[PDB]
């Protein structure tokens, strides 16, 4: 399974630049893809999202108007025409592979996004923490506070637990605030109730250090806490 | 000769499952509703669960 | 031939010894047992949802074990995994033989399988890292067509066939580690015990046997019926299974005592039982007909509590849940109906 | 409705996309015309299945005539009962039912006292008067039919039927087998067989296949619109 | 005697119709009133309208049915002379609902047959096995062309007086050659050529296919030629006198109308004839359709 994000570089502002992202080794038409930004030395935060067969399309605010995102199942290729492109919209964007039914792992595979340089309600997600140093082998409660109560009415609190690594796309670790994902060692674990949540990982290692980003996916658009960066 | 085997086997078979030490049918129809009235409470069919409790409801939309 | 005649008389003396031995066991009926007990009232379960989207008639429906979902086989080539609370539909698995006969939802969840006329039990891989759902394996052993296959765990598969055997499979190798080769007749039907050690299998030699999974043995077997057993379910004890025939009789047999204990009848009821399932206590014996309609039994005093008539051709399949919380029956007429 | 969550809403979603391939999966197989192949052991349906389309299980055999998709079941290696799967083929379209009317004197494998002509009638009235059969008309096949006019000239039909009083011609023997084959229908009024001798013809079984099926399609068309 | 909408047209209250027009009209209403209630509520809620066919029987169903309720309605203007005495806007969509669900009940004649004619002569088309949602979908298409050709009716001045008898009638005599009476003939023409072109391409693949010799094809083929002569004798007698006002509004003009009266008298006997096909629809397209 590859997600390989192309175009970016520098694009001078008001210019257009339309960024593809080549899937490669999964079913591409099944899964609904986003488009997560980052800033430079900044927190995630979420761009565009299309459906599985392009029938619901939603953006950030930021980027409503401006910015569209498209497929091509048989190309296996998503897009992003940026349009208009301002002054804060320099990140790497990442593309973001999701399936969503029940029980499905959305936001389980990111690609290697590409570094664009441009030159010059929301479910607020808060992780008051910013920088926790720890040795291997402690045990670390990444906590992170939601401006809304995440656990809908139908069991389950849509919230994401993710690990960028430094040099590395973000990794989803927890998905809906107590499942482990595929590749995710038995050691990180998810638990909260609504609107506190935490991330308990036990046995801490030399990888399982980076940047810890919670995300609501309750509601549209999908906010991302700022990150809890683990150093050793 | 041409099917022996399976006579064989079969003589076999009725004599293995002979060999069983049996338990009288009154010990296990007891068992049988001894499992029956120790589980009725948690059994939403026999005692139909009001909706707050059951998943399967009926939807506006 | 002496040897071959004085061992059938040696098999007719086992049989009469075997008989003489079980009415020996049988002293008092569980219908005059549980003759003191308050019957459970008149069950009225209600179609909660009703799941459309199969084309064809379907034939086997298997509840998962974390009892939402469940998977569905219809002979439009379509394995249909459902999420029950919410009606949709979680995968709608193409299979590469449109003739399924059976199908069964892995305990983890992780697989499913599917079987039927190409004598091929295809286990599906739910859960890949690409988000299709592919074959995970082909079993291709069996020279009947696949009437029942139940998981034991991940690696483990149990498969029913019409070429008179039961089969034990190994999914990461792909052959049988174990053949059940005692039934004369098409096997029609399979339950494992709960415990998985054993598991009972009905054929249309009117007969179901107990069999042991890891000694590869018929342990017992079971002659109560006059016609092919279509359907089997073991009691949530373990300790007993009921038999759904086209003799239009469910009869409850024991594993303890190797003797029938009940006989779920009725006089107005000609065709025979497609599917047998029990509730979560046992005291239910939710029974599908050809007459269109399920039909909830009192597992313990014969007397039929319910029906669950909602089908507009043969009910086919039928599973309760495994908290007991709904009984899904699926049918002829292209539907599923979960009842409650 | 704003009831559902952001990801229920995109599992619904995702079943609706599932409906639309379900729905263009079972439009795409409404168009194909299903055909239950039966027969005898030695009937000759691998002839018919090669000339017409030009290991374990069932066997189908698509072939494209005429704009149409035809699908071809072979239920021949099926040695368990047909009971208890026969009705999987309910709403089939046709049943071809190939008969090797060459074997009226041959007898079988497994039982020699039986001919194998009296095999394939027997088979043919459980088929014909099944439950599950009981508007499907059957393509007959009566297969081997060179070889019939010339094993009629080397021995009689009345080796395979003692009641009859024809000569050992073509025409006679061949009409007489087409009419006991089809006197074997019990229903005559809702089912129709159609019958045809399949020697060594050119695109010319399938074109019987074709008009067959075309009749069956008319006739299931005005039981769609009641008439 | 004559009378002016926007031409002149001679209308006639004539003594014939008060003895003869309220029986055949209560016969047509209370026939056609068991016959659809039959029909719609078998459609309703025995058997749904499970195929195309049946969506398209439905729709004449419920066409013929909107036509017999608003029936006695006439019937009741028909126990007067000519005086309708139920207000202007009322008479004006009973005008509507007549006209509209007569051409409707001939629209659904005429794609019930085209629909018998591809499951016949074309029976390996697409257009046999088409889906609930689109059947329904060319069924509210062509309500909507019927409807859409008859609100010129609808735009009218309802009840137009006599002089002291408040008629309301949509077919008179008039010389400017409005779209009510074109309608009229167009209304039976092509349909007309449609339905025997369709029943006889039917009658004639059903005998080229020799497949006329089964117990239900030799019933079908005398009852597709029932509905096409059902429909010629309820609706030519209609069209036949609508041609001899034609005929005598290019040969006299409005000069002398006491001809125009017996024609008249004759052309509103043919419209109950018209009416009595709403009424034998239901037995004909129904209880005498297997599979029901
Ligand atoms: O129902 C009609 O078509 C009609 C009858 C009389 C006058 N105008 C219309």
């Amino acid at each position: 399974v590859q997600l390989v994000e192309s175009g970016g570089g520098l694009v001078q502002p008001g210019g257009s630049r339309k960024l593809s992202c080549s899937a490669s080794g999964f079913a591409f038409s099944s899964f609904g893809m986003h488009w997560v930004r980052q800033a430079p030395e900044k927190g995630l935060e979420w761009v565009a999202y299309i459906s599985s067969g392009s029938g619901t399309i939603y953006y950030a605010d930021t980027v409503k108007g401006r910015f569209t995102i498209s497929r091509d199942d048989p190309k296996n290729t998503l897009f992003l025409q940026m349009t208009s492109l301002r002054s804060e919209d320099t990140a790497m964007y990442y593309c973001v592979r999701s399936i969503y039914y029940y029980g499905s792992s959305p936001f389980d595979f990111w690609g290697q996004g590409t570094t664009l340089t441009v030159s010059s309600s929301d479910i607020v997600m808060t992780q008051a923490t910013s920088s926790v140093p720890v040795t291997p082998g402690e045990s670390v409660s990444i906590s992170c506070r939601s401006s809304k109560s995440l656990l809908h009415s139908n069991g389950n609190t849509y919230l994401y637990w993710f690990l960028q690594r430094p040099g590395q796309s973000p990794q989803l670790l927890i998905y809906r605030m107590s499942n482990l994902a595929s590749g995710v060692p038995d050691r990180f674990s998810g638990s909260g109730s609504g609107t506190a949540f935490t991330l308990t990982i036990s046995r801490l290692e030399a990888e399982d250090v980076g940047v810890y980003y919670c995300m609501q996916h309750l509601e549209y658009p999908l906010t991302f806490g700022a990150g809890t960066k683990l150093e050793l | 000769t041409a099917s022996i085997a399976q006579a064989r086997k079969l003589v076999e078979q009725l004599k293995m499952e002979a060999n069983i030490d049996r338990i009288k049918v009154s010990k296990a129809a007891a068992d049988l509703m001894a499992y029956c009235e120790a589980h009725a409470k948690e059994d939403p069919l026999l005692t139909p669960v009001p909706a707050s409790e059951n998943p399967f409801r009926e939807k506006k939309f | 031939q002496s040897e071959l005649d004085q061992l059938r008389q040696e098999a007719e003396q086992l049989k009469n010894q075997i008989r003489d031995a079980r009415k020996a066991c049988a002293d008092a009926t569980l219908s005059q047992i549980t003759n003191n007990i308050d019957p459970v009232g008149r069950i009225q379960m209600r179609t909660r949802r009703t799941l459309r989207g199969h084309l064809a008639k379907i034939y086997a429906m298997h509840w998962g074990t974390d009892s939402r979902l469940l998977v569905s086989a219809s002979q439009d080539g379509k394995l249909i995994i459902w999420d029950s609370y919410t009606t949709n539909k979680v995968h709608a698995i193409p299979l590469r033989s449109s003739w399924v006969m059976t199908c069964a939802y892995a305990p983890s969840g992780n697989y499913v399988a599917c079987g039927g006329l190409d004598n091929i039990c295809s286990i599906y891989n739910l859960k890949t890292r690409e988000g299709n759902v592919r074959v995970s394996r082909e079993l291709a052993g069996h020279t009947g067509y696949l009437s029942c296959c139940r998981f034991l765990d991940d690696n483990q598969i149990v498969t029913s066939s019409g070429d008179t055997t039961c089969a034990l499979w190994d999914i990461e190798t792909g052959q049988q580690t174990t053949t059940f080769t005692g039934h004369t007749g098409d096997v029609m039907s399979l339950s494992l015990a709960p415990d998985t050690r054993l598991f009972v299998s009905g054929a249309c030699d009117a007969s179901a046997k107990l069999w042991d999974v890891r000694e590869g043995m018929c342990r017992q077997t079971f002659t109560g019926h006059e016609s092919d057993i279509n359907a089997i379910c073991f009691f949530p004890n373990g300790n007993a299974f009921a038999t759904g025939s086209d003799d239009a009789t469910c009869r409850l047999f024991d594993l303890r005592a190797d003797q029938e204990l009940m006989t779920y009848s009725h006089d107005n009821i000609i065709c025979g039982i497609t599917s047998v399932s029990f509730s979560k206590s046992g005291r239910l014996l939710l029974a599908g007909y050809d007459d269109f309609n399920c039909n909830v039994w009192d597992a313990l005093k014969a007397d039929r509590a319910g029906v669950l008539a909602g089908h507009d051709n043969r009910v086919s399949c039928l599973g309760v849940t495994d908290d007991g919380m709904a009984v899904a029956t699926g049918s002829w007429d292209s539907f599923l109906k979960i009842w409650n | 409705g704003c009831t559902l969550s952001a990801e229920d809403k995109a599992a619904v979603e995702r079943s609706k996309m599932i409906d639309r391939n379900l729905r263009e999966d079972g439009e795409k197989a409404a168009r194909e015309v299903k055909l239950l192949l039966l027969g005898a052991g030695e009937s000759g349906k691998n002839t018919i299945v090669k000339q017409m389309k030009i290991t374990t299980g069932i066997v189908e055999t698509h072939f494209t005539f005429k704009d149409l998709h035809f699908k071809m079941f072979d239920v021949g290696a099926q040695r368990s009962e047909r009971k208890k799967w026969i009705h999987c083929f309910e709403g089939v379209t046709a049943i071809i039912f190939c008969v090797a009317l060459s074997d009226y004197d041959l007898v079988l494998a497994e039982d020699e006292e039986m001919n194998r002509m009296h095999a394939s009638m027997k088979l043919f009235d459980s088929i014909c008067n099944n439950k599950w059969f009981t508007d499907t008309s059957i393509i007959l096949f009566l297969n081997k039919k060179d070889l019939f006019e010339e094993k009629i000239k080397k021995s009689p039909l009345t080796i395979c039927y003692p009641e009859y009083a024809g000569s050992n011609t073509y025409e006679e023997a061949a009409a007489y087998i087409q009419c006991q084959f089809e006197d074997l229908n019990k229903r005559k009024d809702t089912k129709e067989i159609y019958t045809h001798f399949t020697c060594s013809t050119d695109t010319k079984n399938v074109q019987f296949v074709f008009d067959a099926v075309t009749d069956v399609i008319i006739k299931n068309n005005l039981k769609d619109c009641g008439l | 005697f004559l009378e002016i909408d926007k031409k002149n047209c001679c209308v006639f209250r004539d003594d014939f119709i008060v003895k003869v027009l309220p029986p055949v009209l209560g016969l047509e209403f209370i026939f056609g009133l068991l016959g659809n209630g039959l029909a719609l509520w078998i459609f309703c809620f025995h058997l749904k309208s499970w195929k195309s066919s049946r969506i398209f029987l439905f729709n004449l169903a419920v066409a013929d049915f909107l036509l017999i309720i608003c029936l006695p309605f006439l019937m009741d203007n028909y126990v007067r002379r000519w005086d309708w005495k139920f207000g202007d806007i009322p008479c004006r969509l009973m005008l509507f609902m007549l006209a509209m669900n007569r051409q409707g009940s001939i629209i659904f004649l005429t794609v019930v047959a085209v629909d018998r004619y591809f499951r016949v002569v074309h029976p390996h088309h697409a257009l046999n096995k088409i889906s609930n949602r689109t059947a329904a979908i060319i069924s509210c298409l062509l309500w909507g062309i019927t409807i859409g050709l008859t609100v010129h009716l609808l735009k009218k001045k309802m009840p137009i007086q006599n002089g002291g008898a408040n008629l309301c009638s949509s077919f008179s005599i008039c010389h400017t050659f409005q779209w009510h009476e074109a309608m009229f003939l167009l209304e039976f023409f092509l349909p007309l050529g449609i339905i025997l072109f369709c029943s006889a391409r039917i009658i004639w693949s059903l005998r080229q296919r020799q497949m006329d010799r089964h117990a239900k094809i030799k019933r079908a083929i005398t009852f597709i030629m029932v509905v096409a002569i059902v429909f010629v004798i309820c609706f030519l007698p209609s069209v036949v006198v609508r041609i001899r006002i034609f005929w005598l509004l290019h040969t006299s003009g409005t000069q002398n109308c006491e001809v125009y009266r017996s024609v008249d008298l004759a052309f509103f006997i043919t419209l109950s004839f018209t009416y009595m096909n709403s009424m034998l629809d239901p037995v004909v397209y129904y209880f005498s359709s297997p599979s029901f």
